[PDB]
DNA sequence: ATCAATATCCACCTGCAGATACTACCAAAAGTGTATTTGGAAACTGCTCCATCAAAAGGCATGTTCAGCTGGATTCCAGCTGAACATGCCTTTTGATGGAGCAGTTTCCAAATACACTTTTGGTAGTATCTGCAGGTGGATATTGAT
DNA sequence: ATCAATATCCACCTGCAGATACTACCAAAAGTGTATTTGGAAACTGCTCCATCAAAAGGCATGTTCAGCTGGAATCCAGCTGAACATGCCTTTTGATGGAGCAGTTTCCAAATACACTTTTGGTAGTATCTGCAGGTGGATATTGAT
């Protein structure tokens, strides 16, 4: 019927009060992962594969870490050139500066394929 | 259950609150655990030298390593050392891990 | 010959030449002729062994209790009254072996440059020299 | 127009920026992860696209060579000790990776040549 | 009709002039540095001791690059801390973990100085 | 006499926040650039302040070395041989500089003893 | 007219006229140069095959060095390599380089 | 007790002397042919003499136009009809020689660690894979 | 020890690349006034997980013996590499002209940001039940090492 | 090469920590709609500085001769360091409990952002004088190396 306004924006547990079921005690900050997209991507590659939980918490490692180095190239790229807006294009050169050869390649193509399909919608 | 006093850290009263003096724990790094590290590493043959050089360096590499981390946790106002501090004091040495967050 | 009969001459009689091959060395055989026997493993066959053993494996080497005091002591003697989460430790731990194991692989390389495979304290300071770590 | 009010929807409602990328990963949360970090003061569009794609594109290609460690190692399940033969038998993977510790994920099997016996280890005129 | 109210050796004059713009702020795009200040703490120092202008490049380098680091220490600190404010707090600890030893406490006691000297200022 | 809030009189640029930091380097370029290099959504008052100070520290530092250094070549003027013998001489300086490389430096006279004349025997006694 | 084997006369061994265009480049970097650069770095003695060893190193270290310069060339729009690209190409391999920020 | 002995004029380093002739002679050779022992310093002794003065110098070692030909030649693989600002030459070669200087030191602890005075590539190969260059 | 052959250093001298002192101009850098927004410290406390205890036991550390074979020292000498020369190729310089193209300025619009709603979804929590593989056994096959 | 002592391989198996499976809830995440602002691409072009010549002038690379002294091969052997063993302890494991302290939730103002307006200043430009020190000359004297 009706959520908003205001309080209880992060509830969840106050002193007692309960009716059924118990759960939920005082809300926990939600902590983000790329799990259950390299959990998708797995499934493509490998149909039949696993992953376990700290194999799971590398890969999340791995997303975050070149998330972060290929956003700080773009970063400085963009601060180099006096702009105050990071494009694909910045993407695009921290990626060929970041990645080796052929991984830099497919992943340019990767990068410009899904920009081009993106932009050929609506 | 949450009652006690704190300020200094922890600490009781009526004889319960241990903290025996460390020292020498380097020594703990066993001539034997490091004859392993070295055969993960493809050694094949150690001078008897070998071992108290190793503990030195190992010395030195947490040292600066739990400097940084704790560094970090003070910023933080805060009294436990997470992984997360281990893991930017790492990642500020040039020694990235990955298995422990971030 | 002497025209007589005795079949003495050659055939194994005259003097010696056959009663030949080794005398002692079997599994035993104590009349004396080759030592003992206990089964030994040359000096290099096991180390060796070792070597395949640990690289095909991932577990930490250095015991874990030990090293978290150590761990704590020189937290300690930089900041009192810390605690410490336990995967924080862990990922000390992680940190510290792989840098060790890493650091002992590039001292081998200085060992074998020198014409040895005996890793002595000079090829850890020349490599953490090259390597910026000391010098 | 002009306000007013408008009516049906086609453009997506319930389609996401990754299905219109064509992609797993989530081009939403990569948007705001990049506004998050301070990279810039503008974030194009195009940008956590482009982004997604590559992270959605090498995750793929470490998850490719670690199931074939897996299998390799008549395993189903992947774990750490895959991730990283993966990635120091690759190449590029191992150079992206150079300054990076999988946790529990051990080294490749390598033993110098020298290291090796042989020769029969019997001296040169019988002996040690 | 024209008397040749000025010769050829340039040009000539284009009605009114300007007070202003035109005048020679064209190329003029603005490279700042550090120099006039390097070169005041060089007084202070050594009141009788020049720097040559490679000299004085290597040191404006120097300034910008222990700028750039201390900055992207305060800036991950604070990210690390769900902080959006980088404050004088995140220098002295971003200090703290780039300098080496007496120089960092030095650096911080200098820092520290500054700051109370202009908290106690007009 | 009275007014109120003083926001009046001497309404011009009283003193700079360098003058009130007590400080040469520039308080006001330093807050300037910490906002437009993206570090932070906000920058406190007291964080260029702190940090102009390091960085003017840090100068009169390597200039007061390289001053020195001058002095001991017979020379009144800095050059860049002079920054990298002050830096390079200092542990420290030395440490914090230890990814850098500062152009017509050169490097510190260092021969190893092995290589002196007479097989193998350092030597020296001027300045060794 | 063949001539000599090394020494006075005309045409003998060391008659060469021509400049590049084609040929040394990386040969340019010549033997005594490298030497030179060694003595700086304080070696005394010298095997023969150094020189080419060098060669092979100096002609990496520059690739690395240009592909990132020449990256951030062609991401300005630019058709000229500024000292300022060589400087960022330098800084994110590690060689921060002093001197030329103007 | 004279005056003779000498009579060695008062000046004049002529050979040919007070007498017709007028060569080039002084106390050498004004033959064709030997010398006498010539002189020369040990191997080893001027190869310290040229570290010793590079080491006070800062000069660039490689000389400009053949560096700056190798810079545009390799340019071109990535991106043709480039134009290179003098300082951006400067810079890289700035940046090659102080690269190049501090590996030749890094080579020569590789050369001495294996008991030689003589660099050799397999000191470079050492010295780079340490550094994580060829690792 | 003697002393020639050179290298190396100090005192001085001077042209000049390069630093310096003075004036002129201006966009933007910077500071001040006031009005609004808001990050994050206090204060209170839910709820996790850290420190610590207990007890049992076996994996693993320690300490010792024995000797295989490695490192260290020595000796010898083939031949590589340094030193010294004689050439003479080709870098260096400097002087000076095209013109590439960096970089300054004016337009102008595609796309970014800001704001208000609404639907969607990943993460967290409670509960239960599978499933891949570690760890163990037992026998067969391979590796190592003595003869 | 034969034989024996052990390691190593693999099939087979079972316990169970971790993995995986549905139901439930929701606060933030994410998408859609309109409106408003603006970063920077596009076109033009001024003038900085890069590329090519021209062209001597000689610093310096290259080829050659000779042999000093280095690298490394060949030997010997003291004793380090690996292998195997007895012993027994302390790490690991399993289970528990207090409570330190990390972190969720709401309040609340010091301090930051947002702006308009005035003032101040560092950078660019000319034009012009000054000066530290590089490079050169003498001549002393230190170093090297043969006798
Ligand atoms: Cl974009
Ligand atoms: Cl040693
Ligand atoms: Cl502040
Ligand atoms: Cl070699
Ligand atoms: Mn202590
Ligand atoms: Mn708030
Ligand atoms: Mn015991
Ligand atoms: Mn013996
Ligand atoms: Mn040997
Ligand atoms: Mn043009
Ligand atoms: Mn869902
Ligand atoms: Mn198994
Ligand atoms: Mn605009
Ligand atoms: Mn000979
Ligand atoms: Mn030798
Ligand atoms: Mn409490
Ligand atoms: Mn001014
Ligand atoms: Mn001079």
């Amino acid at each position: 019927a009706k959520s908003a306004p205001a309080p209880k924006k992060g509830s969840k547990k106050a002193v007692t009060k309960t009716q059924k079921k118990d759960g939920k005690k005082r809300r926990k900050t939600r902590k983000e992962s790329y799990a259950i997209y390299v959990y998708k991507v797995l499934k493509q590659v490998h149909p039949d594969t696993g992953i376990s939980s700290k194999a799971m918490s590398i890969m999340n490692s791995f997303v975050n870490d070149v998330f972060e180095r290929i956003a700080g190239e773009a970063s400085r790229l963009a601060h180099y050139n006096k702009r105050s807006t990071i494009t694909s294009r910045e993407i695009q050169t921290a990626v060929r500066l970041l990645l080796p050869g052929e991984l830099a390649k497919h992943a340019v193509s990767e990068g410009t394929k899904a920009v081009t399909k993106y932009t050929s919608a609506k | 259950s949450g009652r006690g006093k704190g300020g200094k850290g922890l600490g009781k009263g009526g004889a319960k609150r241990h903290r025996k003096v460390l020292r020498d724990n380097i020594q703990g790094i066993t001539k034997p655990a490091i004859r392993r590290l070295a055969r993960r590493g493809g050694v094949k043959r150690i001078s008897g030298l070998i071992y108290e050089e190793t503990r030195g360096v190992l010395k030195v590499f947490l040292e600066n390593v739990i400097r940084d981390a704790v560094t970090y946790t003070e910023h933080a106002k805060r009294k436990t050392v997470t992984a997360m501090d281990v893991v930017y004091a790492l990642k500020r040495q040039g020694r990235t891990l990955y298995g422990f967050g971030g | 010959a002497r025209t007589k009969q005795t079949a003495r001459k050659s055939t194994g009689g005259k003097a010696p030449r056959k009663q030949l091959a080794t005398k002692a060395a079997r599994k035993s055989a104590p009349a004396t002729g080759g030592v003992k026997k206990p089964h030994r493993y040359r000096p290099g066959t096991v180390a060796l062994r070792e070597i395949r053993r640990y690289q095909k494996s991932t577990e930490l080497l250095i015991r874990k209790l030990p090293f978290q005091r150590l761990v704590r002591e020189i937290a300690q003697d930089f900041k009192t009254d810390l605690r410490f989460q336990s995967s924080a430790v862990m990922a000390l731990q992680e940190a510290s072996e792989a840098y060790l194991v890493a650091l002992f692989e590039d001292t081998n390389l200085c060992a074998i440059h020198a014409k040895r495979v005996t890793i002595m304290p000079k090829d850890i300071q020349l490599a953490r020299r090259i390597r910026g770590e000391r010098a | 127009s002009g306000r007013g009010k408008q009516g049906g929807k086609t453009r997506a409602k319930a389609k996401t920026r990754s299905s219109r990328a064509g992609l797993q990963f989530p081009v939403g949360r990569v948007h705001r992860l990049l506004r998050k970090g301070n990279y810039a003061e503008r974030v194009g569009a195009g940008a956590p696209v482009y982004l997604a794609a590559v992270l959605e594109y090498l995750t793929a290609e470490i998850l490719e060579l670690a199931g074939n460690a897996a299998r390799d190692n008549k395993k189903t399940r992947i774990i750490p000790r895959h991730l990283q033969l993966a990635v120091r038998n690759d190449e590029e993977l191992n150079k992206l990776l150079g300054r990076v510790t999988i946790a529990q994920g051990g080294v490749l099997p390598n033993i110098q040549s020298v290291l090796l016996p042989k020769k029969t280890e019997s001296s040169k005129s019988k002996s040690k």
